[PDB]
């Protein structure tokens, strides 16, 4: 359980002096908050898509998402510091990290390290592996962090389909859950995992993986109606404009064909929309939850990486578990889906699937152009509440369709 | 069948009855062929027939 070497990497910023936020923006944060755990951030994220995930500060859930990690980033660097830093806004309120304090009075002595980009292990600072229970819930919220800033795209998130030996008490339970959004549930896994420093108790581990292969499957084209994990599979509600909501859904057509023991994938998505789609970001934050209990074959191989983030101490590497990341761009996908449907005669291509490609096209169209339109204030100002990226990273390609045919093998 | 060695056999030869077997057939390469070889849209669904 404790992962002695947790070390965690922090974001780096896009050839820029300073670390991914300006003051107005850190104050904004640290000031307008006050506890370092992600309440408060969950709590708009929630929301169950409704409300405008734009703001002045805030251009997504996204951003949001970015801040935060860059904020960590650079205030843990006080603390996590060799021989204790902490000043200019954050001095924090206590040694055991209790809340974001602006600058106690009489403590200068603990300088602002100034650190370039930088990854760190929490256990090799003896404050932190002394509070190795209250460590526990703020590892999780590091994982979210490390796992986003690796790399430059959308978010790193695992998958696991432990084949066989299923529990029959996470079949009945999680079956009263049916009918809810895999945002809900997300989200009190989280805070049970947090709660509770973390069990070696595979239960509620076991069940993050399995909703998070169903989830995958169903957005996929694997499982759905007719194709299922024994009745499982996830809907997407409303087929006319994109916001087609994933809820779990159990009906029985078929028991999908149980594949060979041990099935896992990564996935990331090469495309800034992402930032707009809360089902992708919520299996994110599902396989976080996972890390923490269990140690994930040494992280995506350096070959899809940036320089910055390469050599990482026990993280990157080259003959290990899955040395390939699984790749996408979300329209692309959408599309993939609706092939696999229609191959399969579920459907008629006819109607259904011109259809939600118009509207997913429309959606595409939207969202670059607001994500666009957004970028132009940080790259021009000193100021950065956003993913950082180019035109041309909105492109068709980073291997979307390799991933939906591995996923779909995986399965068998 | 039956002794050779019977009465009421017939020996009629007749030109409507010219001998015949059949000593060898056309085998013209051109004559091989008809036709198609029989193909596969890469292995997967109804997607592939490029």
């Amino acid at each position: 359980m404790a992962q002695r070497q947790f070390f965690g990497l922090t974001y780096n910023f896009y050839g820029q002096p300073a670390p991914l936020f300006d003051l107005n923006d850190l104050q904004e944060l640290a000031g307008c908050y006050a506890r370092p755990w992600t309440s408060r951030f969950s709590h708009l994220a929630i929301s169950t898509g409704s409300l405008p995930v734009w703001s002045a500060r805030y251009p997504s859930v996204a951003s949001r998402n970015i801040v935060v990690n860059t904020l960590l980033g650079a205030h843990l660097n006080p603390f996590a510091g060799g021989q204790i830093t902490s000043h200019q806004g954050i001095t924090w309120r206590d040694p055991v990290l209790s809340s974001l304090a602006p600058v106690p009075a009489i403590q200068p002595p603990p300088v602002w390290a100034v650190a370039e980009n930088v990854l760190l292990d929490s256990n090799n600072y003896p404050t932190y592996v002394l509070n190795l229970s209250s460590m526990w819930p703020i590892n999780q919220d590091v994982h979210i962090m490390t796992m986003w800033a690796l790399s430059d795209q959308g978010p790193i998130y695992h998958l696991e389909v432990p084949v066989d030996p299923m529990p029959a008490a996470t079949t009945a339970a999680l079956m009263a859950y049916t009918g809810v959004p895999i945002a809900h549930l997300a989200q009190t896994a989280y805070r049970f995992a947090g709660q509770l420093p973390q069990s070696p108790d595979s239960t509620m581990v076991s069940t993050i993986r399995w909703l998070s292969a169903i989830w995958f499957g169903s957005l996929t084209g694997r499982l759905n109606r007719s194709r299922t994990c024994n009745g499982f599979y996830f809907e997407f509600a409303k087929p006319a404009l994109n916001p087609d909501q994933a809820v779990l859904k159990w009906n029985d057509g078929a028991r999908a064909a149980p594949p060979a023991a041990a099935q896992s994938s990564y996935i990331r998505c090469i495309s800034p929309h992402w930032q707009h789609q809360i089902v992708e970001v919520a299996g994110a934050l599902m396989s976080q939850s996972v890390t923490a209990v269990t140690g994930l074959p040494a992280l995506i191989d350096e070959a899809t990486l940036p320089a910055w983030s390469q050599g990482v101490a026990n993280l990157t590497g080259n003959g290990q578990g899955v040395v390939p990341c699984l790749d996408y761009n979300p329209v692309p996908m959408a599309a993939a889906r609706h092939l696999q449907w229609r191959q399969d005669g579920l459907i008629t291509a006819a109607q259904e699937a011109q259809l939600n490609n118009d509207y997913t096209a429309y959606a595409l169209t939207i969202e670059r152009h607001l994500t666009a339109m957004l970028v132009a204030n940080p790259i021009a100002a000193g100021r950065m509440p956003i993913q950082p990226f180019n035109a041309a990273d909105f492109g068709q390609a980073g291997q979307t369709a390799a991933a939906v045919a591995l996923a779909q093998a995986m399965f068998v | 069948t039956y002794n050779i060695t019977g009465d009421g056999n017939s020996f009629t030869p007749t030109s409507d009855m010219t001998s015949t077997a059949a000593p060898a057939i056309d085998l013209k390469p051109g004559v091989l062929n008809p036709t198609g070889k029989l193909w596969r849209p890469v292995g997967t669904s109804v997607a592939t027939i490029d």
